[PDB]
C-alpha cells in the first residue's frame, strides 16, 4: 500500500495546493427536500437541472459560519473534501458560493445513516460491524497518510451506498495538520481524552473514536453516556470500559487496545501504527484488499426505490434559501 | 439493564456536535 499512497499523496497535494473553485451554480439546481441538519446549516436533496441527477447539496449561511467562529474550519472542509479520493469517502461534485451561503453539492447516499439503521436494528452484528469498521480503518489510514485528521466519526456522518458500503461525510471538522493541534471539536461520546483534556492531541483521536464506534455499532449503545456532556467527558477520563456478555474475547481485547488512555499504548499510534489493527485477531477473517476493492458482500442492503427516494432518511422541517442582494462576509470566503 | 438506561437517556437521537 506504501506505493499506493504516495501516488494518492501527490495527486492530493496538487488539489490542496490549487483548489478547484466555483464549479456550479443555485439556479442549476432544483431543491426538493432536507436530508438532515448540523449546528450551522442543512443538507438538501436537489435535483440538477441539465443532467437530471440527484445529489446531497450542503447548505451554509456564511453569517452562521462566522457567528459560530468557523471560518477557517469550513475553509478547511471545502479544501480538503475538493482534494481527497478514496472509496469511501463522499465526493464532492461542486462547490460555490452567492452573497448569502456556502454550497458544497456532494453525491446523494440514499441508503441513509448508519445511525438510522443501528438504531432500528438495535445493534449489529460483529461481522456487520467488522465490515464497516474495515472500511473507516483504511479511510483513516488513507486520510492520515495526507497528513489529515478527521475528527467527526459518528454513525451520523456515516452513509450507506447502493452496494451496502460506507460514505464518510461531513469534513467540518477535518484538518491538515503536522504534529499537534488543541481544537476542542467533535461530538462528546467520541472525543478521545486528551481532548477533553486540553493538552494538545494528534491523530490518534481518530483511533480512540474508531473504539468508540465499534464498540456502538456491536452494542447497540456507546462506551461512555449520560444525559449530558459534562458527565459524559468523566467517564471517559476515567477511561473505564464495561462491555455487553455477548462481546466476543477478540473484541475486547481490541478496543482496550482502541480505548486506550495511554498514547504510548493505543493501537494505530504505535510504532507499527495501523498495522496492529489489521492483523488483530478481530479482523483475521478481513481481506483488506477485496474490501477496498468493494469485493466483499454487503451484510446489508437499503431498500433502494427511486433515485430521488429518500426513504432511508428521516423527515426535517423546511426552511426557504435566502439570498441577500449584499454580498456577505466576501473577503473571509475569497478562497472558497 | 445498561440498554434500557440508555434507551431512557436524552441522547439516544442524532447527536449534536460541538466546537469552540
Ligand atoms: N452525500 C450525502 N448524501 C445523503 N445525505 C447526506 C449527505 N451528506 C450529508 N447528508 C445528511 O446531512 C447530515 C448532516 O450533514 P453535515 O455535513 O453534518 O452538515 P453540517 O456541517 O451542517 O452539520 C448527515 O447526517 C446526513 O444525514
Amino acid at each position: 500500500v506504501k506505493e499506493f499512497l504516495a501516488k494518492a499523496k501527490e495527486d492530493f497535494l496538487k488539489k490542496w495546493e490549487t483548489p478547484s473553485q466555483n464549479t456550479a451554480q443555485l439556479d442549476q439546481f432544483d431543491r426538493i427536500k432536507t436530508l438532515g441538519t448540523g449546528s450551522f446549516g442543512r443538507v438538501m436533496l436537489v435535483k440538477h437541472k441539465e443532467s437530471g441527477n440527484h445529489y446531497a447539496m450542503k447548505i451554509l449561511d456564511k453569517q452562521k459560519v462566522v457567528k459560530l467562529k468557523q471560518i477557517e474550519h469550513t475553509l478547511n472542509e471545502k479544501r480538503i473534501l475538493q482534494a481527497v479520493n478514496f472509496p469511501f469517502l463522499v465526493k464532492l461534485e461542486f462547490s460555490f458560493k452567492d452573497n448569502s451561503n456556502l454550497y458544497m453539492v456532494m453525491e446523494y447516499v440514499a441508503g441513509g445513516e448508519m445511525f438510522s439503521h443501528l438504531r432500528r436494528i438495535g445493534r449489529f452484528s460483529e461481522p456487520h460491524a467488522r465490515f464497516y469498521a474495515a472500511q473507516i480503518v483504511l479511510t483513516f489510514e488513507y486520510l492520515h497518510s495526507l497528513d489529515l485528521i478527521y475528527r467527526d466519526l459518528k454513525p451520523e456522518n456515516l452513509l450507506i451506498d447502493q452496494q451496502g458500503y460506507i460514505q464518510v461525510t461531513d469534513f467540518g471538522f477535518a484538518k491538515r495538520v503536522k504534529g499537534r493541534t488543541w481544537t476542542l471539536c467533535g461530538t462528546p461520546e467520541y472525543l478521545a481524552p486528551e481532548i477533553i483534556l486540553s493538552k494538545g492531541y494528534n491523530k490518534a483521536v481518530d483511533w480512540w473514536a474508531l473504539g468508540v464506534l465499534i464498540y456502538e455499532m456491536a452494542a447497540g449503545y456507546p462506551p461512555f453516556f449520560a444525559d449530558q456532556p459534562i458527565q459524559i467527558y468523566e467517564k471517559i477520563v476515567s477511561g473505564k470500559v464495561r462491555f455487553p456478555s455477548h462481546f466476543s474475547s477478540d473484541l475486547k481485547d481490541l478496543l482496550r487496545n482502541l480505548l486506550q488512555v495511554d498514547l504510548t499504548k493505543r493501537f494505530g499510534n504505535l510504532k507499527n501504527g495501523v498495522n496492529d489493527i489489521k492483523n488483530h485477531k478481530w479482523f483475521a477473517t478481513t481481506d483488506w484488499i477485496a474490501i477496498y476493492q468493494r469485493k466483499v458482500e454487503a451484510p446489508f442492503i437499503p431498500k433502494f426505490k427511486g433515485p430521488g427516494d429518500t426513504s432511508n432518511f428521516d423527515d426535517y422541517e423546511e426552511e426557504e434559501i435566502r439570498v441577500s442582494i449584499n454580498e456577505k462576509c466576501g473577503k473571509e470566503f475569497t478562497e472558497f | 439493564t445498561t440498554y434500557a438506561d440508555f434507551i431512557a437517556s436524552g441522547r439516544t437521537g442524532r447527536r449534536a456536535s460541538i466546537h469552540d
